[PDB]
């Protein structure tokens, strides 16, 4: 139609007048670069539209305007989002180096966990997802906002374990758990947590998964009531006896109550073929 | 002599396990050395040291009847010291011990 | 990491320059008078080096330079900024030293009060009772402070906040073993709360407490207070707090124990009980 040669035809005109602006030698020319990669925007040109974006960005940022220098280049990053990841990242990355510098931490630590979001959903990559929801929780721990700090350390504990070792996933579930018995509108989840660190004990050995049970048992008494509390101790029961017929038929029985994460999937396969 | 932490560790074999025998590395100690293992104040337990190759410095293997008998966690932190027996009074001379098959 | 020593160098190295730049500034105001640009960009090299010593995690050489920016810029006669400053002192020492926090929020609150702005202050008071009590044990500040912010908060008209911070007072004062004050608080809430369409639902609960804590003064009170709630909220009868404490009331008439005993560990099986309403029933037991 139309609108793809005309906005084509519009911002490469624009591109034109602006750099020939700029060849006289200033706020016309960054103007100009804006509308030109707005139309870019709205022609679906999404590729070229975040270089005129960083253009500007980098002609303003040469007037010692950083705010609105910040707002283009995040603007930029999420415009090569699709296009390409790298470049966003790169911007984004920019953008949260310039937002630290003046302190605005909660900025920072959004643009942190797109950075880990858009790293693990596209890339393939764990360990930079998993230091960029550090950085993230970090930032908000300093400023206090604890239920994104718990959504963070829990999404970092969950693919240490998946992946790491299980003294990351063991330590920040306890310390999760710990915070989350006290809490009035919260409790009923504690047991959850304090559930799947003993699991991850187990992964290591019977013993010191028995032992964990117990002192969650003791620390939480309303834990030895929870059907999760039965279940390990029928399960610890079974492996300990090198019966693996008892460990499938207590797995089937509490899968049949109620449907599994896929996680607790996993590890119970982990944990059976290691029974032997 | 004055006591040393360590992480215990998984019997290497199922002749040291069935020698009753703590099996340290001989960097540590040396087979036939006698000691005195720590868990806290009130928890101490008397073990015979057996030397293997295979044992890390720093870690002395345990079997799963020891674990149990002194509640002895792999990975977990524990001080041994050793221990030397007055022989002129504590030298054995009757044993009644329990027995009973061991699988039924 | 890397970051510990090179943020802590950078931001020495910064700090002693703008201790260089303020020892100049005098001499270069008595011999040319150039006004407080100086003094200005002295204050800006402190607030740097104070959000830097923030990343780099050392909270006590960020709260002094926060401290020193808010005395340098009230000094420069602008107290807005001052006491942007002494409350960024009172939240960077929060956790490096809470004591210079307290007189930090102090000095905060003394600034924002002066204008009037009474809602600022309140938060302030907020933050510093709950800094008493997460710490210390010094429940009577805390009481203090969140009697002030609910009277602030009363004069401001802000309803449904000062309501909380006087429940707040009520429960501590219950646990002090002093009751007419937390029974009236109580009531007073309930009998508010039973008009809001949105509350009503919450009303019941709060009378249940109350004749708890009317329960420690008396049994007969404690029936007679039952009945005049009952007359009034007629729909409290629904409840299994009704049931529960009449229960309680039959089985302490005969000295019967075992049976309020039964009763309780029913109900909390039924459904856990907190630590206030354990204590409180464990304190109504020893009789």
């Amino acid at each position: 139609g139309m609108d793809t040669s005309g906005k084509q035809a519009e911002a490469m005109a624009l591109l034109a007048e602006a750099e020939r602006k700029v060849k006289n030698s200033i706020e016309e020319a960054c103007e100009i670069y804006a509308r030109a990669a707005n139309m870019f925007k709205m022609a679906k040109n999404w590729s070229a539209a975040g270089n005129a974006f960083c253009q500007a960005a980098q002609l303003h940022l040469q007037l010692q305007s950083k705010h609105d220098a910040a707002t283009c280049f995040v603007d930029a990053g999420n415009a090569f989002k699709k296009a390409d990841p790298q470049e966003a990242i790169n911007c984004l990355m920019r953008a949260i180096e310039i937002y630290t510098d003046m302190g605005r931490f909660t900025i920072a630590a959004k643009h942190h966990i797109s950075i880990a979001e858009i790293y693990e959903t596209e890339l393939v990559d764990v360990e930079k997802a998993i230091a960029h929801y550090e950085q993230s929780a970090d930032y908000y721990k300093g400023e206090e906002s604890n239920s994104s700090a718990n959504k963070c350390l829990l999404k970092v504990a969950g693919y240490a374990a998946q992946l790491e070792q299980y003294q990351k996933a063991i330590d920040i579930y306890e310390q999760v758990g710990t915070s989350a018995m006290d809490s009035p509108l919260l409790k009923y989840s504690a047991k959850d947590y304090f559930f799947k660190a003993a699991l991850c004990h187990f992964c290591i050995d019977m013993l010191n998964a028995k032992l964990a049970v117990q002192k969650y048992e003791e620390l939480f008494p309303a834990f030895s009531d929870s059907r999760e509390c039965k279940l390990m101790k029928k399960l610890l029961e079974a492996h300990e006896e090198q019966n693996v017929d008892s460990y499938t038929e207590s797995v089937k029985e509490y899968d049949s109550i109620s449907r599994l994460d896929q996680w607790l999937t996993t590890m119970l396969l982990r944990i059976k073929k290691t029974i032997q | 002599m004055a006591g040393r932490s360590m992480q215990a560790a998984r019997c290497p074999t199922d002749e040291l396990s069935l020698s009753n025998c703590a099996v340290v590395s001989e960097k540590d100690y040396q087979s036939g050395q006698h000691v005195i293992v720590r868990t806290s104040p009130n928890h101490k337990y008397i073990f015979t040291l057996r030397t293997h190759p295979s044992v890390v410095p720093g870690s002395v293997a345990f079997s799963l009847p020891q674990r149990k008998w002194a509640g002895l966690s792999i990975g977990q932190e524990i001080e041994v010291a050793l221990y030397s027996f007055d022989k002129a009074k504590q030298c054995i001379g009757t044993m009644t011990i329990e027995i009973d098959f061991l699988q039924k």
